[PDB]
């Protein structure tokens, strides 16, 4: 439950993606949008053809907050609290959408880091994720 | 299931250079160690203890090359996935009684094996390609259900 | 869908006393009251702020008659959901973009309101009936989608 | 997470329930096992026949925990942490089953209890016993 473990183990896989962070996060967002397409309306003021600079622009973002919440995981209530705001009360994203962008990004970083991608490694991002999803719904629980 | 003629084409291209060997284990595997409550089913495998207990379990390994071999049939049988399935779907339901919510979850888990697997090559729309079939699979698996 | 004929007598018995009035407005208003982000896709029906303002809409009221219909017509069609819901499914996956698991979600809500209508009467038996046929009615909403 | 409105909402119905939280317990887990078998696999050695002496047994004991809850609910995973070593590590309940179980009880208690049954209600209970979930899975994360 953001056990000693998976900490370590999250803050470490995140280390590597270190500077890559932005286009991971984007990356991750296109994989949402092709796969799981009902998706795409809570961007219809964005151009989300590949390649897209807004989409490239909103991954920057995506991955800045992850990292934050990593370099805040025994506190993320409060680092995440406007962004939870903004998710649950202003979009009224539904909370499926999350777990949908998990897996992308989860498909995203094995696809770019094999050799961490291990199976420990998946398993602690997974819950990583799942709290991060936790916070930003938590304005409907 | 409904895929484009250039994702039937994707799909099929990237399936041959499938370790049919190795993925299955791989794609099982961390399904117990992601999913814990999985490993209830298995639970006369042996050692299922850490990540690499589970991983290099030769009994684990062995049955996940009979599920890739399901997934291979599925895949030969695009148009008709739920003759397909029937038999297997039975014996999940009314022998195993595993919530079919298990059969996304691996389905996904699937789909990040291929992307550990085959790096840029695993493209968001080979991907997208990819999840309509997984879902299609899962869907099959539990037309038996109800 | 596979019900036996006691399922589907049970079923239809149970649906010619419901009083569409009183359910439908109840089950699309508790749906837009308990999972909030649902209220995004009404945002033309007005004010959806709380739980009083929803319940009270007339849209919500009239609209939940609506939906009640196309149960109906399910109830009618019940070996042939698929079919009897093409252009519902069309409506909800492109045109309005919801995600599937909303209709699983509304399937339940309705189980709670026919409970709450109709007491005693909703016994065991009776809601695993509904519940095979609020199943069926949302895989059958879902098929465009795949 | 319970905001006043909903501990006061749970409280109050909780208490209309009162005595009669045995047999609420008893027939949720009956509406469950009829309606979703796949649930009947954890309980080799019951009788799960209609009327059974065993889950009229173990319905009183799940009510009980849920009293308890009630009681304790703001240091819930306090209170039932010897239960979610029972359901995740020893067990190993699927959590899809919570979700399954949440559902059946809140059809018996609005089966039985229509005029506290109300929309804010119904609210405040789903949030609740999504909460006594989050807790009984807190092991697997
Ligand atoms: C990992 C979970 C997520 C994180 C960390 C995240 C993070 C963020 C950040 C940092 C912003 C910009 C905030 C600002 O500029 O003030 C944002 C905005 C946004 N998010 Fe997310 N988000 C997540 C999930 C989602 C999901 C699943 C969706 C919908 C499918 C979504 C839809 C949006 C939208 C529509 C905006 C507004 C974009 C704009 O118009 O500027 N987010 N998110
Ligand atoms: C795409 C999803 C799945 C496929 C294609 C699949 C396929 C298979 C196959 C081909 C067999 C062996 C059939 C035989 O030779 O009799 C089998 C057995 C089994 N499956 Fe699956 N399965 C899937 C998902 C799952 C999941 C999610 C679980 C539980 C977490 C599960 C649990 C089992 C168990 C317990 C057995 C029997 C193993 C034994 O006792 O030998 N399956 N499955
Ligand atoms: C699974 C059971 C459902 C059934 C049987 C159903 C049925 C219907 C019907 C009969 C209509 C009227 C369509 C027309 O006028 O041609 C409709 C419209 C609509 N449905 Fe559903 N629906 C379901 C679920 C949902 C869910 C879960 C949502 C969103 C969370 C949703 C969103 C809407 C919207 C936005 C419209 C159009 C309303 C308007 O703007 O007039 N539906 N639906
Ligand atoms: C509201 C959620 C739940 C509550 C409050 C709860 C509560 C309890 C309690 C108080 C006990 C007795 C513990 C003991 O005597 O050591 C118990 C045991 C048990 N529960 Fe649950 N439970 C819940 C959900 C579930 C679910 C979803 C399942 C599976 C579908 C399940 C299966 C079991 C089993 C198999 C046992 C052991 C039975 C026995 O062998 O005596 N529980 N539960």
């Amino acid at each position: 439950v953001l056990s000693p473990a998976d900490k370590t183990n999250v803050k470490a896989a995140w280390g590597k993606v270190g500077a890559h962070a932005g286009e991971y996060g984007a990356e991750a967002l296109e994989r949402m949008f092709l796969s799981f397409p009902t998706t795409k309306t809570y961007f219809p003021h964005f151009d989300l053809s590949h390649g897209s600079a807004q989409v490239k622009g909103h991954g920057k973002k995506v991955a800045d907050a992850l990292t934050n919440a990593v370099a805040h995981v025994d506190d993320m209530p409060n680092a995440l609290s406007a962004l939870s705001d903004l998710h649950a009360h202003k979009l009224r994203v539904d909370p499926v959408n999350f777990k949908l962008l998990s897996h992308c990004l989860l498909v995203t970083l094995a696809a770019h880091l094999p050799a961490e991608f291990t199976p420990a490694v998946h398993a602690s991002l997974d819950k990583f994720l799942a709290s991060v999803s936790t916070v930003l719904t938590s304005k409907y629980r | 299931v409904h895929l484009t003629p250039e994702e039937k084409s994707a799909v099929t291209a990237l399936w041959g250079k499938v370790n049919v060997d190795e993925v299955g284990g791989e794609a099982l595997g961390r399904l117990l160690v992601v999913y814990p409550w999985t490993q209830r089913f298995f639970e006369s495998f042996g050692d299922l203890s850490t990540p690499d207990a589970v991983m290099g379990n030769p009994k684990v390994k062995a049955h996940g090359k009979k599920v890739l071999g399901a997934f291979s049939d599925g895949l030969a049988h695009l148009d008709n996935l739920k003759g397909t399935f029937a038999t297997l779907s039975e014996l999940h339901c009314d022998k195993l009684h595993v919530d079919p919510e298990n059969f996304r979850l691996l389905g996904n888990v699937l789909v990040c094996v291929l992307a550990h697997h085959f790096g840029k090559e695993f493209t968001p729309p080979v991907q997208a390609a990819y999840q309509k079939v997984v879902a299609g699979v899962a869907n099959a698996l539990a037309h038996k259900y109800h």
